[PDB]
């Protein structure tokens, strides 16, 4: 779930539309269809996510919402920005799924969030990794998710689109924040609710190293890649302050 | 563009083993490899008790 | 490379910029390609020299087959089977040659599109026009013969097209 | 030692084979490997010719 | 009902798009005539853009 | 946005359609009508092969940005001034586009007011 | 061409004179050697053909079929050697004799420079198959199946003969070369319409067409393993070969007359693919899959374009190999279970992992997974049909979806899940069965490396 | 699971099942422990208001409107234990469960390893074989005429006897074989 | 997993622990073989609450048909040991 | 009171919401007892055949043979030409064929007419 | 190598309702006339290291103090270096 | 590959100083990165260039005659 259905395989279709972007820009109806499909997909998936109890289901719905955002970006004639979003989303969503799997293994193969309580202190490295990943996913300035999603939002706002698609993109961003804080609150903040036999353990170099590599990625890769690649589009240099 | 091996040619249509190394490929390959490396390092511990772990890693590769 | 002729597959003079390091930091690219050269290019080149000397020790040649010209289906009798067979074989050979010609033009077009990069739409208009002409000719020759195509069917299609052209020209002249 | 042998049985030999196959077989036929024709900017010079691209039109520079 | 409402409001948004208070983007050389399609032997109508 | 509300909730003819802008001739306002200036010619701007949509009046700053990016490769933060210059030129282009939109808008408003005044004079 | 026919004829004396416990070894060895000999026919020309003599000629359409026919006999012997263990020497030699006679008839049929000789051998192939089905069959319905498999065929083939001789009275020659070089257009007349039907339905019945596919499930289910292999792999391709050979004289009447059969095939592929979804028998499901694939081949042949013919040839070869493998796997399950029902024995991947891998590969290659030659043929036919009309793509895509669905359904029902508890006679798979699966599957993945070898004369 | 089913469910069994389902779904609704404790005690008090009721028709009217109310508020995504028939790990290890008779088909080179295990297996097979004839007789003599009425098996009554039909219950593979 | 191989001693210790935390039962009067309905004077609803406590303590849910006929802690430990295949 | 659950074909009535279950009677109890007796007899027979150490084969299941035979071989002998069956067979076996024939014929006549007028723009159309 | 250390269970009298929201539950239940029978079963969820909790905002700034100190030190160092 | 940690049965699990210090270091590093980027590059969020007011433009540079000339 962390490798195929979250970060690498499921973006493939989006990649296809990126590959044929010279033909994409010369057609207007197909672009509108792509934008509408992406908007409805991201809205519906976020709305389904904000009320799930399985953590893996919530992460999968978040991935689908991000894919819908990618499709919207393709529909608004920004294929390179969609590729950048793919690159950042792979990092932070893979690390988020790895954190989910670590928590899952620690609680003896328990997936429902109703049986997961106080883990902020019970498991600190997974806590900090999940916090950083959620902050990157929702979009924190100068994080790996900012350099992509902020530009996505600016391009959507500053271009000739449909009002409904823009509204659903904004609501999808709000719902993304909503399910991120839902995950954090229901899995890390309250009193413990797991069975009494505590088997929580993280002292394994493999898991720690694998999580921390993607942590360094999810913190620095956005800045490094954005400042390294050549400019491929006209920026929105002037903007209303609000 | 690396068109190395020539497959069947069908009248005026030519099919060959051709690889494209534009910005997209050369940028997406390192990220995918990094994520996959992290995933197998994690699966080392997560699949520690699975009898068919070698088959799992072969499937991932 | 002498292995292929430059005229059939033309290439631009391939001008490239000179390195202009504006700063004193050592770029990893130059050192990386130097170590790549030392570790890869030299052994491969030495092995190639060894193989080339071995090939030079035993030299032999092969020749491209030449075919005579034979009367085509237009000079064949209605039921004469020998000349019809010869004409059909010659027509099939010409069909294969035409397919290879279209393949060459398409190769030129693909190479130009990849080479000129962002300005492919403007800098490869000549190749597009060449392919348009050759594809129009090829389609006029063999578009609708279908399976079980033959020299007789191609000649019949050409006769139909030329009758239509003659009628149109006569109508236009007397219009 | 494990990494030393691994880097030569899993990297160096594949690079050797692929480099030989690309430089001496694939590049023998035309149009098999096609470049991008790297960008030419004003103020640059070409190694093949030695000529220098003329500079630009001296726009007014202010902020 | 959800699907029908989504489709109808998408059509409505198509009817009423969103944009910025700006004019069309201006392009220097005959709206990039030569680099978009080509045909240099036709001499298109010269378009001159506004200074403001 | 406010213009969207003004157009979809007010009078459609008051404000322009962005598809057909401009509608009125350029020199309608003043007879000076200075032309736009270009620094980038055809050949070197083709050689830089930036992009089809990037071939606008801010091309020279983009070309110099690419020069800096190619030259000072390992120090990918070395040339920050040229990015600022290209952003400044893009700002100027967008501001002139906004000025053109406002110009056509109040041209249309003045035309509508003049037509209403003429109709009132004819009726009276 | 006699360098292939004469060893096949000498296979008979060798079998009869062979020791009572050495028939299988000698037959397999010499059949494999004959296949190696017949491999030489693949070296074709871009010119007319390989005209050996006045009676036999070769072509790049006939060459892959001949190679497959020669290759099938050792596999048939290896599959049949199991269930004939308790059988007397004379009758085992008779079984091998029937197989050898069928191979000889098929080999002579695929060359057949003249159409009457082609018809004679094409109908001579019927007798050994009928004997095999009605003699070495398990169920009581085999006789009925045989009757069906007979009469259907004759119901289509007897008019053809008449048409054939009629043509020789008008044209003056039934030789394929003279027929091709002296072909003349068919006037749109009632007499020409009926001659077209007489020439066409004989081959359409054996593909089979969707309307005339009733005999195939019966014949495939009640026949033994060798009979099922030969029916699915080679005997179905006789109709396609005959159609591709005979459609030269049917133009331009083919354009008008192709519509009913095109509609029937395009809808019957969907019908049979859907039928595969609800099936309680493995052999019946494989038979209906064969019907769907041959309906696609019929569509390809009726479209009558170069890409159509190339895809048709590739699809026939690939389908023959795939169906033979599927029937072999089903027979390996049946020999342990003796019920031939999908839902009875389950979870066999737990007990037989390598056989589960063979099942997975067979299902994948039946699913038309690229770059397998199955996918090459399917894609060529799909593209040719799209060029013919852009609306066919809906039916083709639906067929692909249902094909994948029923293939993975067959795989999952038998290999995945929990094993049946009361079944305890599931012994480890033998070396013979695994070797049979490997010899079935390796040629497919080797042919995908050289597709032009099976793309036919229009390549 | 192990216990044989009955011909029908009594009223007390039905009310206990409803109590179990209602408390489980209330715990699913009430994530936190203190809230669940308070509302579960409230539900227990609501249930024990009618414990002493005697009219059977009124008792049947009860638990029925209760089941309807439960269905209306049944938490459409309830908590399920991982190994339960709806859990995420319901049949995870069923692919590793191999029958015992498979060992009878092992190659002699494989049986060369683990000799003590196969010796004990031989003793087990003999014990099953000697035991089986007696078990059939016990079942034949103990089964009421006209066939069994409930799928409950009797225990062993003699000294050397074993419970009838014991082989496939004792020889379950494992809960986690690998 | 990394789960220790729990033994019947541990299972009975945890069952008795859970039963001692049950304030309706005096800990000094409970016993391994002590019956629920008679020796401890517990109602049927209290028995099903004990079943719920065991389910939430051991991480698995006992089917109702088996749960409703478990009357003493000894049978509960025996049933859990059969479920988890406990050796010693 | 609460909103009522409405059963459907793909969403059947819940077991605890059936009005028939709460209508207990001696006849219903006897029927359930007989059903459980039949199930117990079948289970006893299966276990007697299953635990036998001498058996080294599958246990034949007459229910499975009956199911397969009724599905496959018992269809035609019980078939009767009925207006329902005749109409349904005619529809599902003829209607789709004529529908697709009309669709493809209309498309091909449109394409042929466009080719004859020459307004189709078949440039670069070489492979067919 | 597994965890065979013969872990011993704590004393059952250690778990008390006192100092927990289970007290508030019990007080609210007694105002109606009810007592909870499983209160001491779940006391361990509020007794040990689980007693002290953190807010979501406090969770967000897990390492804000050290990061801020490093930022001010680095800013001072850069200010003192560039001003030269 | 780790150290031996025993289950705890209803108490807070054993914690190693290594994981705690690593988590605190990573969180502090991310916060320092955010603050450093904000200090050095603040215009990426607040913007560097003012947004013009269309109504504040005087009528001369725009080209309007007082409603009578044209
Ligand atoms: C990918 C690069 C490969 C390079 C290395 C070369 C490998 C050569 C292998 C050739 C095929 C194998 C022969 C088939 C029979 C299987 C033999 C067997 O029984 O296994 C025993 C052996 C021992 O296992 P065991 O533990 O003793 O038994 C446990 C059980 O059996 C339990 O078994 P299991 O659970 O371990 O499963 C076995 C395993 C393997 O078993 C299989 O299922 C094999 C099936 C493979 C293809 C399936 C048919 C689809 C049509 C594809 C046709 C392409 C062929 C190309 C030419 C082939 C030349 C012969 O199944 C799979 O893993 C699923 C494979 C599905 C992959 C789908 C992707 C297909 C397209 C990939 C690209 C191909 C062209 C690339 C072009 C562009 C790049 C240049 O296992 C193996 O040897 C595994 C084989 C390695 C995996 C091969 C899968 C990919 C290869 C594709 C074809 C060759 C590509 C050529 C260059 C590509 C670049
Ligand atoms: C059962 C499972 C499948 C088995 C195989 C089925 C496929 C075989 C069907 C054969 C195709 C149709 C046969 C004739 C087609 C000719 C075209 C015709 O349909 O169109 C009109 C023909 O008009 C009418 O159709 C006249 C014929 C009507 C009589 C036929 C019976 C109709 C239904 C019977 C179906 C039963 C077929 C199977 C019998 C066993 C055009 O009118 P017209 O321009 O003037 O005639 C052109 C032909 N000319 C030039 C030679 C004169
Ligand atoms: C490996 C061990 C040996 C290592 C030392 C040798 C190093 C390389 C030297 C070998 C000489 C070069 C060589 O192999 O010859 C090229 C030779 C073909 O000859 P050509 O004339 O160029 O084309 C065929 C038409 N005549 O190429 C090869 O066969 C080898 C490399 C080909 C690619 C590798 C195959 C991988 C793909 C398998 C097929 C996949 C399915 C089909 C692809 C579908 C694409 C649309
Ligand atoms: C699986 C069962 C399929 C059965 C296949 C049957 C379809 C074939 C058509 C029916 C048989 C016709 C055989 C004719 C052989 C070709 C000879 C020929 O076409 O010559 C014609 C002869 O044409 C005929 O006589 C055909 C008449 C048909 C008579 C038999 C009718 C059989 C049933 C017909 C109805 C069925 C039609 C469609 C059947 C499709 C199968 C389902 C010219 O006659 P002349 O006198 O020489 O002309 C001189 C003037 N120009
Ligand atoms: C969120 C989910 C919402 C679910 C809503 C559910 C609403 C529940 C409302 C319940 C209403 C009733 O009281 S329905 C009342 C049903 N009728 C009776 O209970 C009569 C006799 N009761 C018995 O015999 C029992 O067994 C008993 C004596 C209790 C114990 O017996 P034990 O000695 O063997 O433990």
């Amino acid at each position: 779930s962390a490798l195929l259905h979250s970060s690498t395989m499921v973006v493939a279709g989006v990649f296809l539309l990126i590959r044929f972007y010279p033909l994409m820009e010369t057609n207007k109806l197909v672009q509108t269809m792509t934008l509408c499909l992406g908007a409805i997909t991201t809205l519906f998936t976020a709305l389904c996510a904000i009320t799930q109890n399985d953590i893996k289901k919530i992460v999968a719905f978040s991935t689908s919402s991000q894919l819908g955002l990618m499709m919207v970006t393709i529909g608004i004639n920004q294929p390179h920005l969609a590729f950048l979003h793919i690159c950042m989303h792979a990092f932070f969503k893979a690390m988020l799924f790895m954190c989910s799997g670590s928590i899952i293994h620690s609680l003896n193969d328990e997936q429902d969030i109703r049986k997961m309580g106080g883990l902020y202190k019970a498991m600190p490295f997974t806590t900090t990794a999940l916090i950083i990943g959620s902050l990157a996913l929702t979009g924190m300035p100068y994080l790996t998710g900012f350099y992509s999603k902020d530009l996505i939002i600016e391009a959507v706002n500053m271009s000739y689109t449909n009002a409904w698609a823009l509204l659903m993109t904004l609501i999808a961003t709000s719902l993304t924040a909503a399910y991120s804080t839902r995950i954090i609150f229901f899995a890390f903040l309250g009193k413990p609710r797991f069975p009494p036999l505590v088997l929580i353990n993280e002292n394994n170099p493999l898991l720690i190293n694998s999580i921390k590599r993607l942590l360094i990625g999810s913190i620095f890769a956005g800045f490094i890649i954005s400042n390294n690649i050549p400019p491929m589009t006209v920026p929105n240099t002037t903007m209303p302050l609000y | 563009i690396i068109s190395n091996w020539h497959w069947m040619t069908l009248q005026t249509v030519e099919l060959s083993l051709s690889f494209k190394m534009d910005y997209f490929s050369v940028m997406f390959i390192p990220v995918a490899l990094f994520v996959t490396w992290s995933i197998m390092e994690f699966s080392m511990w997560y699949m520690h008790s699975d009898p068919f772990i070698n088959r799992f890693f072969k499937y991932l590769l | 490379p002498d292995s292929w002729d430059k005229d059939v597959y033309p290439e631009p003079p391939r001008r490239t910029p000179a390195p202009a390091p504006q700063t004193s930091l050592p770029n990893p690219v130059t050192y990386l390609t130097k170590i790549f050269d030392l570790l890869v290019d030299r052994p491969v080149t030495l092995a190639r020299e060894f193989i080339e000397q071995q090939h030079a020790k035993n030299r032999y040649y092969y020749y491209h087959r030449e075919f005579r010209r034979v009367p085509d289906i237009t000079e064949c009798e209605e039921k004469d089977i020998l000349c019809m067979f010869e004409a059909e074989m010659q027509w099939r050979r010409d069909y294969k040659v035409d397919q290879e010609i279209v393949n060459i033009i398409q190769e030129r077009l693909k190479a130009c599109q990849q080479r000129e990069g962002e300005s492919y739409r403007q800098n490869c208009a000549k190749e597009l026009e060449q392919f348009t002409q050759v594809s129009k000719a090829f389609q006029d020759r063999y578009s609708d013969l279908g399976a079980h195509y033959s020299a007789r069917k191609c000649l019949a299609k050409q006769k139909q097209r030329m009758l239509a052209e003659r009628k149109a020209a006569k109508e236009a002249a007397a219009a | 030692y494990r990494h030393s042998i691994f880097a030569v049985t899993h990297v160096l030999i594949p690079v050797w084979i692929i480099h030989y196959y690309l430089k001496y077989h694939v590049t023998a036929k035309p149009y098999t490997v096609v470049e991008r024709k790297p960008r030419i900017f004003p103020g640059d010079t070409i190694l093949e010719t030695g000529e220098v691209i003329p500079l630009m039109k001296e726009f007014p520079d202010q902020h | 009902g959800f699907v029908a409402f989504m489709l109808f409001m998408f059509w409505v948004g198509e009817i009423y798009p969103s944009y910025q208070p700006v004019g069309p983007k201006q392009y220097p050389y005959n709206d990039l005539y030569l680099e978009r399609g080509g045909d240099p032997t036709k001499e298109p109508e010269p378009v001159v853009h506004y200074e403001i | 946005g406010a213009h969207l509300a003004r157009r979809y909730l007010g009078d459609a003819s008051k404000e322009p359609d962005p598809l057909r802008m401009p509608t009125f001739p350029p020199d309608y306002g003043f007879p000076e009508r200075k032309e736009r200036e270009m620094v980038a010619t055809q050949q070197e701007m083709n050689d830089a092969q930036l992009m089809l949509q990037q071939r606008d009046y801010c091309a020279h700053y983009l070309i110099q940005l690419l020069k800096c990016k190619r030259d000072s490769f390992p120090n990918f933060l070395a040339c920050k001034h040229e990015q600022h210059d290209w952003d400044y030129c893009e700002h100027l282009d967008y501001v002139k586009r906004m000025k053109e939109f406002e110009r056509e808008r109040r041209l249309l408003q003045r035309k509508k007011r003049r037509e209403q005044r003429e109709a009132e004079m004819a009726r009276g | 061409m006699l360098k292939i026919i004469i060893p096949t004829t000498m296979l008979l004396p060798m079998t009869w004179m062979s020791k009572h416990n050495m028939i299988w070894i000698n037959a397999t060895v010499h059949s494999l050697l004959i296949s190696l000999i017949s491999l030489s026919l693949l070296n074709q020309l871009g010119e007319n053909s390989l005209n050996f003599s006045l009676t036999f000629f070769s072509d790049s359409l006939s060459a892959p079929l001949l190679v497959l026919t020669t290759w099938l006999l050792p596999l048939m012997l290896m599959a049949s050697q199991s269930h004939l263990s308790k059988e007397t020497t004379t009758r085992k030699k008779l079984y091998i004799t029937m197989l050898i006679l069928l191979q000889l008839f098929l080999i002579m049929t695929f060359t057949a420079t003249e159409l009457i000789l082609f018809y004679i051998l094409f109908e001579a192939t019927l007798v050994p198959t009928l004997i095999i089905i009605t003699r070495w069959g398990n169920q009581t319905e085999r006789l009925n199946a045989g009757l069906y498999f007979l009469f259907y065929t004759l119901a289509g083939s007897l008019p053809l003969l008449v048409a054939l001789v009629y043509i020789q009275n008008t044209t003056g020659s039934l030789n394929f070369l003279i027929i091709h070089y002296w072909s003349h257009p068919l006037s749109n007349s009632w007499s020409n319409i009926f001659m077209w039907l007489a020439c066409i339905m004989a081959f359409m019945v054996k593909m089979p067409l969707y309307g005339l596919h009733l005999w195939l499930p019966k014949a495939h289910v009640e026949a033994p393993i060798a009979g099922s292999m030969v029916l699915a792999a080679v005997l179905l391709k006789l109709g396609g070969y005959g159609m591709m050979r005979i459609t030269t004289i049917l133009n331009p009447l083919t354009n008008y007359m192709a519509y009913p059969f095109l509609m029937l095939s395009m809808w019957g592929m969907i019908m049979t693919s859907s039928i595969c979804l609800r099936q309680t028998d493995l052999k019946s499901l494989i038979a209906y899959s064969s019907v769907s694939h041959m309906a696609l081949v019929i569509v390809a042949i009726m479209i009558q374009t170069p890409w159509s013919f190339m895809g048709a040839t590739a699809l026939m070869i690939a389908h023959g190999l795939t169906s033979s493998m599927l029937f072999c796997l089903a027979n390996t399950n049946y020999e342990r279970v003796h019920s031939r029902t999908m839902i009875l024995a389950r979870g066999l991947q737990t007990l037989l992992p390598l056989m589960a891998t063979w099942w997975l590969v067979a299902s994948l290659t039946n699913l038309a997974l690229p770059p397998s030659i199955n996918l090459i043929g399917e894609l060529f036919i799909i593209t040719a049909s799209f060029s013919w009309s852009n609306i066919t793509i809906i039916l083709m895509g639906m067929n692909m979806m249902i094909t994948a669905l029923y293939s993975l359904y067959m795989l999952i029902t038998t290999q995945r899940g929990k094993y049946t508890h009361h079944i305890n006679n599931i012994k480890p798979s033998f070396t013979r069965e695994n070797a049979l699966m490997a010899l079935h599957i390796l040629p497919l993945l080797l042919l995908t490396l050289n597709p032009k070898m099976i793309l036919g004369p229009l390549y | 699971a192990f216990s044989a089913p009955a011909a029908y469910l009594t009223h007390q069994q039905k009310v206990l099942r409803l109590y179990k389902r209602a408390l489980r779904h209330l715990e699913s609704w009430c994530v936190h422990r203190d809230k669940y404790r308070y509302f579960a005690c409230l539900m227990r008090a609501r249930f024990d208001e009618h414990k002493n009721e005697k009219d059977m028709v009124k008792a049947t009217q009860l638990l029925r409107q209760a089941e309807e109310e439960f269905w209306y508020g049944q938490h459409p995504q309830p908590y399920i234990f991982p190994e339960s028939p709806g859990g995420t790990s319901y049949e995870r290890y069923e692919c590793y469960k191999v029958p015992e008779w498979c060992l009878d088909d092992w190659h002699p080179s494989e049986k060369a390893m683990y000799p003590d295990y196969f010796a004990k297996r031989e003793q087990w097979k003999r014990l099953r074989r000697e035991s089986w004839e007696r078990e059939v007789k016990q079942l034949q003599e103990e089964t009421p005429p006209g066939g069994p009425r409930t799928e409950a098996l009797p225990p062993a009554r003699k000294e050397g006897d074993l419970p009838p039909l014991w082989w496939h219950i004792v020889t379950r593979p494992r809960e986690r074989p690998m | 997993s990394d789960a220790p191989p729990l033994t019947l001693e541990a299972i009975k210790d945890r069952v008795l622990y859970v039963l001692k935390l049950y304030d309706k039962i005096d800990p000094e009067k409970l016993s391994v073989n002590s019956h629920f309905m008679k020796d401890l004077g517990l109602d049927s609803l209290d028995q099903v609450e004990i079943i719920m406590a065991m389910e939430d303590e051991f991480g698995f849910e006992i089917p109702d048909i088996d749960a409703e006929k478990l009357m003493c802690p000894q049978e509960i430990v025996d049933y859990i040991a059969d479920k988890k295949d406990v050796y010693e | 009171s609460f909103p009522k659950y409405k059963p459907s074909r793909l969403a059947t009535l819940p077991a605890t919401l059936d009005p028939a279950e709460y209508d207990i009677s001696p006849e219903t109890r006897k029927a359930q007892a007989e059903r459980l007796a039949i199930r117990s007899r079948l289970k006893r027979e299966y276990l007697l055949q299953y635990n036998d150490p001498n058996r080294l084969g599958v246990i034949e299941d007459p229910a499975l043979i009956r199911w397969t035979y009724a599905r496959s071989a018992n269809i035609y002998p019980n078939f009767r030409p009925t207006p329902k069956t005749s109409l349904l067979g005619a529809l599902f076996g003829i209607g789709p064929l004529f529908f697709w024939y009309y669709v493809f014929k209309t498309d091909r006549d449109k394409k042929e007419k466009l080719i004859q007028e020459g307004k189709l723009d078949q440039t670069f159309n070489i492979s067919y | 190598e597994h965890g065979h250390s013969k872990m011993e269970l704590p004393d059952y009298k250690q778990w008390k309702i006192e100092g927990t929201p289970l007290e508030t539950v019990q007080e609210k239940l007694a105002a109606r006339g009810l007592r909870d029978p499983w209160g001491r079963n779940e006391a361990w969820r509020y007794s040990g290291g689980f007693a002290n909790n953190v807010s979501f905002v406090g969770a967000l700034l897990k390492g804000f103090k050290w990061g801020f100190a490093a930022f001010v030190v680095a800013v001072g160092a850069e200010y003192y270096l560039e001003s030269q | 590959g780790g150290v031996h940690i025993e289950p705890r049965y209803r108490q807070f699990p054993q914690l190693t100083r290594s994981q705690l210090i690593q988590a605190e270091f990573f969180s502090a590093t991310m916060w320092f990165w955010i603050l450093w980027r904000f200090w050095h590059d603040s215009d990426a969020v607040l913007g560097h260039f003012p947004y013009p007011d269309p109504s504040q433009w005087t009528d001369e540079e725009l080209g309007i005659l007082p409603d009578d000339e044209d």
